[PDB]
């Protein structure tokens, strides 16, 4: 009964109480416990009628489904907050999730499980901790709840409240006998998550709650969190509260003024440069005994200005825009670390900037320094190679050269990276491993779009022999696609996508010089997909030939004069002839094709079946396989 | 009114009309709402468990005007 | 023990009057009854138990506190009455002012004054005509008082009764022979009153006693002043009398119509067309010998419109509902004139009606011209000058150019607006010496942040000299607040208060801007508070020196180049220096800190004890006492 | 003390709770605890109706 379950569910998702009576007439509690059974996929995720009765928000409907009659609480659910699709969500999380305070209190007051475990095993108390009532939580500690079961992640309620601006929830919570020196796996020590979004009320309540200042896993303090985010009350707050330790406030205003110099959510230049005075007034305040900033090496990205060691510097430095990113852009990399992720993501902005101002010259050096970072970390960085792509298209396009050396060192880390996503793809078994395919296809495309500027370039000798090298280790790691296609296939590809952005100038897929490239370059001619096409079976189903004529006499002229058998005859009982779809290219393959005996006797033995298992070689097996 | 239908408007002109009723006391029309009810119980004809469990799904003026407007005995 | 009496009033609001007698039942006569003379200092009352459980209405405390011991019911107390508080009050008189017939009928019984005089000289039946009661009015009347009882403002019975609707109290009351033309103070009448609240059945029944219509203090007809209002039952009858001519029942009427087009309860644009329309029909329905209104400029606040000339005019605009507005507030301003107190109250409305429709420009002319009306009458402008900073701040945050002339003028009264309240401060003993404080406090608030406005606000070379002129004005004036600070010290002290509307986004204190704009204005730096704080003593100390930074900087290098010294102590000798909440106060300070030998001199005058009295020239006597 | 002026608290609270001849017989022991009967009798007459009032009166002799 399909149809009476959907019309049950539909009732009690409604709110129709008065039409889920109706169909509670005298019916068999058989199929009472198919309607408690009835998963039934809807909205492409698990749910039971209590999951949904607590999900709606009617009160009255929980009551007829379980005041009066009989459904458990405990079933697989789907709470999709934050994606967060987690098996065994209950009706009391759902609930709690959700902020109903009458039907939370019917589920407790009935005797329903208040301390249920899911999948990511979360407490209905971390969800009201989520949402952030006070009444949901002070209902459930009350009646029993604990407050030691974390996250898979290891993430205390108490840290998700305060991750949040729910001060009332946090100042509850604590007073409940928390301790806020829950270190998780992840690292946070309960009050990193408060220094995220600037809850100042939060951090000073768990300052006056014995915060016991921690160091992440990462190595950032508390108060070097609250720098790096930019906000400037809790960075207050967090230095003025136990242990002062005069090195510590002076590398924390350093960090906070680094922070305003290179964030997009905060420019305050005037504002960095005047914390980063006091940082050097605090450095050179007691006379003697004064502690200095170490050395550290001009970092050619940042160019040769050697960090700012006197006040002098400073002053003179003042009014200098970009110096004073430089600077900022040091004293991330001195106080921050150069191991984090936090010191990635200010670099690209101002390279950014560089990139809108045309001066291309600096932006180069500056993000290919934030790669080497992300690719020293092992991050994910298959967006920066996309932005690479997008530049130096955008600098081809405004008439203006690309250096050997940066390309050369793109294409590595391009390589590099693209390794280190096929090596996540045959070892991440089902957490990421869509989203590391997905990756491998992205840093395909951009590794494309990278060797199509690498041609499009008045290229030296020997870097572009670097750059030739780089691209047969590629191809020697021999790529697949989710399609099962070659880099060639791509290459000679018009449905290989391109970047919205101004890769389009350049990326004009198919390109010769990407596949004379290519195929010089050493590769796989032969590479059929697994749907069973070739590249010249690509290039046959081509719906926009004149258009690009010399380039469609390259490829086809390369590919015949190197492998490309040209009578493939696909899976699909298909000649790459018959799959031509123009003249001109059937005209092109003709007069492109060789006079082969035994590859028209093997058309000839293809349709008329004659057995050729180890009646001729295995190597002719393989070739017929491949026919 | 169907007038004892043998099985079609026992459960589809019972839902129709129950239904009704529900929209009707939810946007405040209630009267003709509890005439809805009284037809869909009338209707059904097993109207026991209803008796009570109808009696428990609206606020007690409710209850008090629909036992005023019930004369079934 | 003033204490056992509040506990008596305690269990006589309760009404437990054994529970008072098991209290007197051991206790001498006469000490007792002066333990019950008054209460203490509780709930704002130092009244005597008896009037006050008299006021209660628990009439039971009564009975058996006069019955047992028979004290005088004339032993007054503070009694307080309508939130404020009146003295000298009696028993009968607050029990007259609740209502209660059996408390007062006994307690004349028992003996009492029916005609005894508060502080605002009360009597009993003025409290009767107060509530309403007729069987109260009755009794008085039935031990016989007096009806021409002055008020502070010498209030006639009937005035009050024309205040609420006690049709029966007004007719018992001329029953009596009580004239109805007993003028007040401010040439109020019971015609008056009564067409200010609008009772159609009191005004029939004043005339059924011949009542005769009178001019006010502000010149006008109660006919006028039911127009002033919109109570437009009241002009008919009034019309019906026919005593007046038809040019009175012209503008009458066409004020009515007037009143009807602005204001809070009636906002009745319908109806506001036809009384126009009735008052043009009667105006040209003349033909010969027609009359017409007068000619008035067209005011640039009131649009660009004149009122009237011709019927169609207003038969034209009659869909034109804003202009309808104009005509209403052109025609009412012209006839009640520019003297009248509520002929500048609907248009801060009008003004506030386009101020939730976003017309910032329309709604700047209205409260301008309602604001110099009310200036010319010399009232107390404190709430529409904070209006003005109010509506200035929405601007601001919703990123809207502020007309710098409309800043120069409401600067303009503002400054001559505390020039008004000095003189009211050094005028006024004590009738509202409180007022007129947290009056000037306010102001000086208010000036605070229009200046902040202009300093947000764009502004030009005429418009910056011209907002620096009353700026320049004012602070040669020097404002004294009534802890002793100066303009330059409230603008720096973190806690001056700001408004609770939208002035808390735009103007915050400290701000620099304001700092600066003041400082350079010509505001002397030196100032010192009645505490002895100087200017420089109160930014020092401040409790978010890390978060906004960059003002806590501005100031200090904007004061001390003011010329500020910086070891100007205070009365309890502290530096500026010292007073620091945080040790970043303490390096600004220092690194702008130039050092003198002169003041290195006076700080060893006064550690040194040396004898620097009648020792030492005057004018170094002072530079000492800055130490 | 306060005992002695709790029955003469609550016994005419009790009458105000409905219980008339509870609150008459509650507030009676404070009347023997009480050495002035010729004062405290007249003071009762005035409080509650002397109907009533002559029922409590027959409590504190008897």
């Amino acid at each position: 009964m399909e149809g009476l379950a959907g019309y049950v569910y539909k009732a009690a998702s409604e709110g129709k109480v008065l039409t889920l009576a109706a169909l509670l007439l005298n019916r068999s509690e058989s199929d009472i416990r198919y309607l408690l059974g009835y998963v039934s996929q809807q909205g492409g995720q698990r749910s039971t009628p209590l999951i949904i009765a607590a999900r709606n928000g009617h009160a009255k409907v929980v009551r007829l489904l379980l005041e009066h009659y009989r459904v458990q609480t405990q079933q697989t659910g789907t709470v999709r907050f934050d994606g967060y699709v987690i098996d065994g969500a209950t009706a009391l999380w759902c609930a709690a999730g959700a902020g109903h305070f009458e039907v939370v209190k019917l589920l407790v007051s009935h005797g329903a499980n208040v301390n249920h475990t899911t999948v990511t095993n979360s407490t209905p108390l971390r969800a009201a901790c989520f949402d952030g009532r006070l009444d949901i939580v002070k209902y459930l500690v009350e009646n029993n709840a604990n407050i030691s079961i974390a996250n898979k992640y290891d993430n205390t309620c108490l840290m998700i409240a305060a991750y949040k601006g729910h001060t009332d929830v946090v100042r509850y919570l604590l007073e409940q006998r928390a301790d806020p020196n829950a270190k998780a796996h992840c690292g946070a020590t309960a009050l990193h998550f408060a220094a995220e979004a600037g809850h100042i009320d939060i951090v000073k309540e768990l300052i006056k709650w014995r915060a016991a200042i921690v160091v992440n896993g990462h190595g950032m303090t508390p108060l070097k969190v609250a720098a790096e985010s930019c906000k400037a009350d809790v960075v207050e707050l967090l230095l003025s509260h136990a242990d002062c330790d005069r090195r510590s406030r002076i590398e924390a205003l350093e960090l906070l003024g680094a922070s305003f110099a290179n964030d997009r959510e905060n420019y305050d230049i005037i504002k960095t440069y005047h914390y980063l005075y006091l940082a050097m007034l605090e450095r050179f305040q007691d006379g003697d005994n004064i502690l200095e900033k170490e050395v550290l090496p001009p970092i050619h990205a940042y160019g040769n200005r050697t960090e700012c060691r006197n006040p002098q510097e400073l002053e003179s430095i003042r009014q200098d825009r970009d110096a004073l990113h430089m600077e900022g852009l040091i004293v991330r990399e001195r106080i921050l670390g150069a191991d984090n992720i936090d010191v990635s993501h200010p670099i690209i902005y101002r390279g950014a900037v560089y990139a809108d101002n045309m001066e291309f010259e600096q932006c180069i050096k500056l993000w290919l320094h934030a790669l080497h970072l992300r690719q020293k970390g092992n991050r994910n960085t298959h967006k920066d190679l996309l932005r690479f792509a997008q530049v130096f298209s955008q600098m081809i396009h405004l008439n203006e050269t690309v250096k050997a050396p940066d390309i050369e060192c793109v294409l590595r880390c391009s390589v590099l990276e693209i390794e280190q996503s096929m090596n996540r793809v045959k070892n991440i078994s089902d957490a990421d491993v869509h989203n590391a395919m997905d990756n491998y296809e992205c840093n395909l495309y951009t590794f494309l779009y990278l060797v199509c500027i690498s041609t499009k370039t008045q290229c030296s000798e020997e870097d572009q022999c670097k750059i030739n090298k780089q691209i047969y280790n590629l191809i020697h790691l021999d790529p697949r696609t989710r399609e099962g296609f070659t880099l060639l296939h791509l290459a000679v590809n018009s449905n290989t996508p391109v970047d919205d952005f101004h890769t389009n100038d350049v990326c004009s897929f198919p390109n010769a010089l990407v596949t004379k490239l290519l195929l010089d370059c050493g590769a796989e001619v032969n590479a059929v997909d697994n749907e069973g096409n070739s590249a010249l079976h690509i290039i046959v189903q081509y719906n926009r030939p004149i258009s690009d004529f010399l380039t469609l006499h390259s490829i086809i002229i390369s590919l015949v004069e190197a492998g490309a058998h040209t009578d493939m005859t696909n899976k699909q009982n298909k000649t790459p002839l018959d799959k031509s779809t123009t003249g001109v290219s059937e005209i092109l393959l003709k007069t492109q094709m060789k006079m082969s005996l035994k590859c028209l006797a093997a058309r000839a033995v293809r349709a008329n079946d004659i057995n050729y298992q180890d009646q001729i070689p295995r190597t002719l097996e393989e070739f017929v396989g491949f026919h | 009114l169907p007038d004892l239908k043998d099985a079609e408007a026992v459960q589809k002109f019972f839902l129709e009309e129950i239904q009704l009723g529900e929209e009707l006391l939810a946007q405040g029309e209630y009267e003709k709402g509890v005439d809805h009810l009284t037809n869909a119980i009338a209707v059904c004809g097993q109207p026991q468990q209803l008796l009570q469990v109808l009696q428990q799904t609206l606020p007690p003026p409710v209850f008090q005007m629909l036992l005023t407007k019930l004369p079934t005995i």
